[PDB]
């Protein structure tokens, strides 16, 4: 049978695939070892199975769920719309936006793996232990996900 | 209770 | 409690969807197991909230077609497809969602409600009754009468 990890990467890739061409902003954070329970409390509880369809429906613009961070924990969507800390690092530049600052911000204080789809460019991004790899391609973003959740 | 957000 | 949480989730979401004329179909498993039509859908196993229900039904999104199926205080699946009643004859106002809500109440004791894609009218099917084009208040009273025990 397919692994809960494996299914979850498949879910992520398919939704980014859908979302990136359409410049649909997305912000998804996966808890790893450091508990994200503080940011989980700020969001709308779903406790839902992870599917590409749900993620695409969550981030459709001008819906109740779309702004803020989806937070994955134990291979479920714990919450949507959660608030992550915005980075105070000035070198963050433009082109990147709140979603990116929230992703960068969370990687400063946690081991979480976060990824972003830019609302204005559609550009895929990813943060992990301070490091911030942006403008990935679908194959790039996919291979990155696999290593971290090997 | 009421919903808020401006998606409204 | 769990039914009271359910009812408020339903009322708030239909409140948003009805004036916007967003199509919606929600079936609540009661005594008879809906498992057969559950299997036809996208598993969510999610907590019931007005926000999730509203997001599910946003037009031309992956989840909004077919029925949401509520099972034991959870959104079990979305995008489930129900048996169609052998009647149709549904000209204006009433559509295939109503036909599926009727065809499912013919083979089970589900509580199913519909928001018309055409007019935003609220309908409920239960037992051998189709109560169509309710007000938000009438909708809410039906839910409480059927779902909460006694008071
Ligand atoms: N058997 C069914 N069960 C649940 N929903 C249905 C079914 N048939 C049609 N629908 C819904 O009704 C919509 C319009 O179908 P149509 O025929 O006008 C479809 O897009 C579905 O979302
Ligand atoms: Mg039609």
């Amino acid at each position: 049978p397919i692994s809960a990890e494996e299914q979850m990467i498949r879910a992520f890739v398919k939704s980014v695939e859908y979302m990136s061409p359409r410049k649909i902003g997305a912000l998804v954070a996966i808890q790893r070892v450091r508990t994200l329970q503080e940011y989980i409390s700020t969001g709308i509880p779903l406790d839902a199975k992870i599917s590409a369809e749900l993620l695409i429906n969550i981030f459709i613009p001008n819906t109740p769920l779309h702004d803020g961070a989806v937070i994955i924990k134990e291979e479920r969507i714990a919450v949507t719309s959660a608030y992550l800390p915005l980075t105070k690092n000035t070198g963050i530049s433009k082109e990147f936006g709140t979603r990116h600052r929230a992703a960068i911000g969370l990687s400063e204080v946690s081991d979480a793996l976060t990824f972003v789809v830019s609302e204005e460019t559609g550009g895929i991004s990813i943060t992990y232990n301070g490091r911030f790899k942006h403008n990935l391609t679908l194959d790039e973003f996919e291979t990155e996900l696999r290593e971290i959740l090997l | 209770e009421r919903l808020l957000g401006g998606w409204k």
